[PDB]
């Protein structure tokens, strides 16, 4: 039933008596239910240590992994480019799985086509579908550029892209001289940064590889950034902003930012903004190239060094207050540029709030996941915290950068009780945080189940979840913050601190009972 | 546009006579007035009111939670050719400082919109037989030019 | 060496008028732990210089943050304007156990909001209105104490009778406190006025009842206002010696634990500042010896359990001993953690009247040196307890202007400071590690053998936190 | 008793079993304590009907009132002039609590000073004070102007600050032409707002009263803009981006962005940034001048508007979406300068956001409190979201203020549930959300005792708190938060939104109970 003044959905609704008694009439009767102490029973042994130990040595099953596919970061890299449409050769699901992904992270619009190989193609490749899939694309989203990249289906079956491409142009189905940058993205090969990685490399290959005797570096004088797989707006502007207001001349290649940001005025904007093809061109030209998220750029950088002929600078991920130093100083070194009294003043502002609340965050335990770039830019930035980063998980994360996070640890009194994990996934973070029970997660919304979880063993032993990461599904507008630069730390200190003080208010809440510790200030 | 008069006396000597024929000359000609009495004795109003004495903000106030418990309506009366009467009152014999008690009632009127963008002139009545800082809060506080 | 502070002093001196300079020379001395009168050096309880920027609050602060404030079970008001009763909201962190808005209050702001209309008649007619109001509104509040602010002695206001008049009217406890803001010259005169309206409307209510069983080990608590638990860890200690402790001044105190006072064998007072006044008393009018007492790290802590017990028989001796025995392995664990990572540190503190003189002991059980102390409002029998408590030629500051602690401190180069809330923002920008010592910084409490293991972390936590290394840009 | 590897603090050390104990023998022997059945039957009793009937014919008492007094206004408008020192003539007591209020809220050192005037000055005045503090003042901090205003006594006692003031001059404590502006702030009349007010005024008069024969409206080009009381860093800040962003030359009148946000450089500076002297002096120049928070700024607009002759809009505080645009039309009227692209894609991504999360938002309850424009405010924007202002609480509110929020009301079906409250106090406010309980409370710190007494009747008639306004004391930071134009607009936003969802986590959290709504996309 239902009060129209005061119309319930789902929840509560289901919690009328009525429903209620339903629901245990259909367990009852129809769904031969392990009974209540068993799963009581069940649930207990999932929380302790024998269980990890089991849960540790699984070599064949994956559990809630904390990383997705190549394709979905190829996407993403495109949608960086001006009037550029992501084109992914091979099945259609994946498609719609990419957009569906990046609609819920960004509240926006994602634009990508497939050219729908089926069947009929998985014998003999889906040289047609790329003909039909070009042509079709075209002539319909009128895109400036196709940037192509491929589904398992078609990497399995071997599908050439290149000669596939250079058919569908040698026989008319799409101009010539019509940009179509490639890569293979394999999803069964490294992860969804990998792909980002790949497709950078094939649009930057594409628009230099052959012109190179007409570049000169340092001509354009101008500093080239590469931002790497992104989900926060706020970090694409923070580089400009700094950069701009050092008065350095750059490049921001693949800029998704205008595109995941479009204004609801009335008229829906398939493309906006975006890394123009003249700077791709113009790229080599450059005084350097800078790489944001080295660690998923590992393609891109020999391509940039060895043909481009940058010295790219050896740069951890600008997060945190040391490594957002270094980065000015470089980009200073670099562009010659001095770095200005606005961003020393910005600088110093967050040490501040550092000085202002250190005492609450002091010895403070966290479990995070991510990706490896960003994971180590939050491990640093929670050592620069005086905080302790007990449980890194990196799903995606490989042997030499686990060796390199090992180091920040040892650098540091404070990374003294961390533990880097790699190739391990949620289901394995979930043991770690019964286990050894830290205080707080820092990760996407998939952590919200770990949270949950820990509750249900008990109020004293829920581990409340921090979202930062990707993607998040289940608060609004995230996607709009900032990880990076000293803004980025300004903005994560905060929601840490804070994130202590809301828990701490819930748990001296209690009347006459623990609200003796309820205070007014903090 | 509007004016802000004070009319400032020795008492006994038909200040207040001459304040409520000048204002009543001025209401005959075509302006909008509106008087202010800040007399303890609370006699600058009775002549354009045609009346025996008019309840003070003061005394009302008095009786009251706050001041603006009180309705400009039982405050505010419009008598002889349309002008508007305050009476500011002073607080009892002996306790307050008549002064605050002028300011108090002014602040009042300011608050409860009194003081229409219709008005052409205010005049506040005071008395100026002591000159104190407590009477010369009008001009201290800008109240009138 | 004593040359060089003397020479600070001066050089810190010079930039004053005539009139202030020769002032605050009276207030500024180089520590000789021989001396016993320290009127010999240094000078106290005096006005402050107008603006100089003291950090002084007023009597009000004294009598009703300090000493009323934290009585749990009666309203308070702040008697005057909305501002005092505001800014001093839950400020203080006099912790207490109760159902707020029920049966305790400490946390409300009670106030009769004056308006320019009550500075106009006055606020007696208010006062009992208001009265009325609290009686229907909180049915279970025990007393109403009456906190007067600035404007009422300035009108005349005469809030004794009404207290006397609604008291009698109601049956109830109304205690009206002179403790306007221009009294005295600092938070010091408000613990005497509020001392002193305890004792004349409230500690004598039981001085012909005899329903209360005594024991010969019942002790009070005089002077701990329980900040972040600061009584209750020091109340634990006491009992397990095999005391009954009987009542708490201020901290977590009830109407009735205070009313009971009379009938305790021993006052314990740990501030002497805000309650020797009260304390006196009860010794004059029913005969209670008391004695002064240091809960501040383990070396004071054991001293003073070992003083307290030898007041008693020798079952509290023996119990005092297996207590002191008991504890004994957590704090040399403490001290075995954080010693060696504060050996040889040293602290400049600024507080009111007890702590700065009080919490040396702890900083010397963790190795650490106290450099300079003083006082915003301590009295010269103050500075008469603190000379031998301080090293010689350490800098000692009665009322120190903000010039004067800014200059100190760029001098002398103290690894942390303990001050206060307007002070901690100031020094953290200049990159020393700072420690509130008034609340604690929000943890605490640090009372006892419990509270020196929280004192011990905190004291580590910011003095060797990683910021500190971080204030100037590697591009400088 | 303690381990040393894991301290407690107050909370919960003193959950220890032995520490209860003894609290329960403390109470039972020497407390005479009400019994708990008694404690349970007056709490139910406080959230009924007829106790807030009772409550709200209170006339003399005041609980939890929801302003602070004058000076604290007068100190905060004085802090934005350039090396300007508040000085407050008076009792010492209220300059240790002003700084004290401000040091918790921004987390920075206050700079104030008072003359010490004692129980001898309480008869005679404080003239001599005021020598003496001019002087020391003056020689001690070395600030460039001194901005004077008062505590309740020296209201009382009559002190002539013009006199004082004049005579201090005249007498040689302090240079003649040295700027000494003063305001008489009286804690009895209105409140923290009307201090500010009645300062700013002050010092409008004291640099433009006698010299405006010299004066040409417009003739410096420059739209003047009075913030008013502000506590919130991003507020200052977002105007002048905006108006900078248009290309508009303006002068912020009272600007304390600087000096309540310095950086932790090594050195602690007294003083930065603000108006300074010559721009006040210069001041009458401008086109026109802009009120940001008109309901406190009466004074100020009758000196501007009859002295300086400036045509001031009629313009509500900038804060929601129409009012952001009708600042923006009438800036840009005034300077004759377009707005800009960029703003306009900036509104267009706030409305953006309005749609994406408007389902979570529609029909929302809420109770806030605050200053008057703010509070007026913050009701528009809730309209504009399709939330319902419930209960609409500003304790230094008054008569027609109110009526104009009763017309912004009546405007929008929105408003229908709502009723505003003027001269009442959070015990009032208690009272509503217990009688007529809405879904959050939008308002300062004081409000987490709300809170904790609603989940005291229970879990579901909690009333979660969100921080916005001032003081906000237990949280960190967040005085670097924005609410005016675009950008305050999608905070506010976010923070509504986030806190919805963070609640509806909380109720959907419990393990095969309500977990089959506790959805990974929202
Ligand atoms: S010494 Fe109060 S803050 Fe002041 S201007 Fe009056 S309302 Fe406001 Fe002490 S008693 Fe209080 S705190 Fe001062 S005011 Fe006097
Ligand atoms: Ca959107
Ligand atoms: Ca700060
Ligand atoms: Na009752």
């Amino acid at each position: 039933s239902q009060q129209v003044d005061k119309i319930k959905a789902s929840y509560p609704l289901f919690l009328d008596q009525d429903y209620k008694d339903m629901l245990a009439k259909k367990r009852d009767g129809f769904e031969e239910k392990y009974p209540q102490d068993k799963i009581d029973e069940v649930f207990q042994w999932t929380t302790t240590k024998e269980y990890q130990e089991l849960n540790f040595q699984r070599e064949a099953l994956t559990v809630n992994p904390a990383k997705a596919c190549q394709p979905l970061g190829a996407v993403l890299c495109a949608l960086g480019f001006e009037k550029t449409m992501p084109y992914v050769h091979g099945s259609q699901g994946c498609v719609a799985y990419f957009r569906s992904y990046f609609n819920r992270h960004f509240r926006e619009p994602v634009s990508c086509v497939s050219d729908s190989m089926t069947e009929d193609a998985a014998v003999f490749g889906g040289q047609q579908n790329m003909k039909d899939g070009l042509q079709n694309c075209k002539a319909t989203y009128k895109p400036d550029m196709i940037a192509v990249s491929t589904t398992c289906m078609a990497e399995v079956i071997g599908d050439d892209l290149n000669a596939f491409i250079n058919n569908s142009k040698k026989e008319g189905f799409i101009p010539d001289e019509f940009p179509v940058p490639f890569a293979h993205t394999p999803s069964f090969v490294g992860s969804h940064v990998t792909g980002w990685d790949n497709m950078f490399e094939g649009i930057a290959r594409y628009f230099t590889l052959k012109s190179m005797d007409d570049k000169v570096v340092g001509s354009n004088k101008k500093i080239n950034i590469v931002p790497g797989f992104e989900t926060y707006l706020g970090n694409f502007r923070v580089i400009k902003r700094m950069l701009s207001e050092m008065g350095v001349g750059y490049s921001l290649l693949s800029d998704p930012e205008e595109v995941l940001d479009t204004p609801a005025d009335g008229q829906f904007r398939m493309y906006a903004g975006g890394t123009t093809q003249e700077e791709m061109k113009d790229a080599p030209n450059a005084l350097n190239t800078v790489l944001l998220q080295p660690w998923h750029l590992e393609k891109t950088k020999k391509f940039v060094e060895g043909t481009w002929k940058h010295e790219v600078p050896k740069l951890n991920i600008p997060m945190g207050l040391d490594w957002t130093d270094e980065f000015l100083m470089k980009v200073s070194e670099i562009s010659g540029q001095p770095i200005p009294a606005s961003l020393t003043k910005e600088r110093g502002r967050l040490v501040d709030m550092m000085t202002d609340s250190h005492t609450w965050l002091h010895g403070k335990r966290f479990a995070l996941w991510g990706d490896p770039d960003f994971v180590m830019g939050l491990v640093k930035f929670l050592l620069e915290l005086g905080c302790e980063p007990v449980h890194i998980l990196c799903h995606n994360g490989n042997k030499r950068w686990k060796k390199a996070v090992d180091a920040i640890l040892a650098a540091s009194p404070y990374g003294k009780n961390a533990t880097v994990y790699i190739g391990k996934d949620l289901w394995h973070l979930r043991s770690l945080v019964f286990t050894d029970k830290p205080d707080f997660m820092i990760g996407n919304s998939y952590g919200k189940f770990i949270q949950r979880d820990t509750l249900h063993k008990g109020k004293e032993f829920e581990v409340p979840l921090i979202r930062i990461g990707f993607p998040i599904f289940d608060r609004h507008h995230l996607h709009r913050s900032t990880t990076l630069g000293y803004e980025g730390a300004m903005q994560i200190l905060t929601t840490l601190v804070n994130s202590i003080l809301e828990r701490l208010d819930e748990e001296t809440r209690g009347m006459q009972a623990t609200d003796y510790n309820h205070d007014l200030v903090r | 546009a509007m004016r802000q008069c004070a009319i400032y006396g020795k008492g006994g000597i038909g200040k207040s006579t001459t304040t409520q024929n000048l204002v009543a000359a001025l209401a005959e000609m075509g302006k909008k007035v509106m008087i202010v009495g800040c007399d303890p004795k609370a006699d600058s109003t009775r002549l354009i009111l045609h009346s025996k004495a008019q309840n003070t903000i003061m005394e009302m106030a008095a009786e009251a939670g706050t001041v603006e418990d009180l309705e400009l309506e039982d405050v505010l009366k419009a008598g002889y050719g349309g002008v508007k009467c305050v009476e500011s009152g002073g607080p009892e014999p002996g306790v307050g400082c008549a002064g605050r008690g002028v300011i108090t009632a002014i602040n009042f009127l300011e608050e409860e919109g009194a003081y229409e963008d219709d008005l052409d002139f205010v005049f506040y009545d005071v008395l100026g037989d002591v000159v104190c800082g407590g009477f010369a809060m009008p001009i201290r506080e800008n109240k009138a030019q | 060496s004593r040359e060089e502070v003397e020479s600070l002093i001066q050089e810190v001196l010079e930039v004053y008028p005539e009139k202030a300079r020769k002032d605050r020379n009276k207030h500024l001395a180089v520590n000789d732990p021989a001396v016993t009168q320290s009127k010999k050096c240094i000078i106290s309880n005096k006005k402050s210089q107008p603006g100089l920027m003291t950090i002084r609050g007023c009597a009000y602060a004294g009598s009703k943050g300090v000493v009323w404030g934290p009585i749990k079970d009666m309203i308070h008001i702040s008697h005057g304007p909305v501002g005092c009763g505001q800014y001093s909201r839950a400020g203080r962190r006099n912790y207490y156990i109760g159902t707020t808005g029920v049966n305790a209050f400490v946390t409300m702001n009670f106030t009769s909001d004056f308006q320019e209309k009550d500075i106009v008649f006055g606020g007696d007619k208010k006062l009992a209105k208001l009265i009325d109001e609290v009686e229907t509104l909180f049915p279970l509040n025990k007393g109403i104490s009456v906190q007067s602010e600035c404007p009422i002695g300035l009108i005349g206001d005469d809030i004794e009778s009404v207290s006397k008049v609604k008291g009698a009217e109601l049956s109830k406890t109304i205690v009206p406190v002179r403790c306007e803001g221009f009294r005295g010259v600092s938070q010091s005169l408000g613990h005497h006025i509020a001392n002193d309206a305890v004792r004349d409307w409230v500690l004598g209510k039981r001085d012909e009842d005899t329903t209360f069983a005594s024991t010969p080990y019942d002790v009070a608590i005089i002077g701990d206002y329980n900040i972040g638990g600061d009584a209750w860890s020091s109340r634990i200690l006491l009992e397990e010696m095999g005391l009954r402790c009987v009542a708490q001044w201020s901290g977590d105190g009830s109407i009735s634990e205070i009313e009971l006072t009379p009938k305790v064998k021993l006052n314990l007072v740990h501030c002497y500042r805000s309650m020797n006044y009260i304390s006196r008393h009860m010794e004059e009018k029913y005969g209670i010896p008391w004695m002064e007492y240091n809960f501040f790290g383990p070396t004071k802590t054991i001293e003073s359990l070992r003083a307290i017990a030898a007041k008693f028989d020798e079952s509290i001796q023996k119990k005092c001993e297996e207590v002191i025995a008991k504890y004994k392995p957590e704090w040399e664990a403490v001290v075995a953690k954080y010693r060696p990572r504060l050996e040889g540190k040293r602290v400049m503190l600024y507080i009111g009247g007890l702590r700065p003189r009080h919490v040396i002991g702890a900083y010397e059980d963790l190795g650490m040196e106290v450099v300079g102390t003083g006082y915003e409002f301590a009295h010269n029998d103050d500075y008469d307890r603190t000379m031998k408590e301080m090293g010689d030629s350490t800098l000692l500051y009665d009322d120190v202007t903000g010039y004067e602690f800014e200059e100190f401190v760029k001098r002398i180069k103290p690894d942390l400071i303990g001050s206060g809330i307007k002070e901690k923002f100031i020094f953290q920008k200049m990159g020393i590690p700072f420690r509130e010592m008034h609340s604690w910084d929000y943890s605490g409490p640090y009372h006892g053998f419990d509270g020196f293991a929280i004192f011990a972390r905190d004291m580590d936590m910011t003095l060797n936190n990683p910021c500190w290394k971080k204030l100037q840009a590697p591009w400088e």
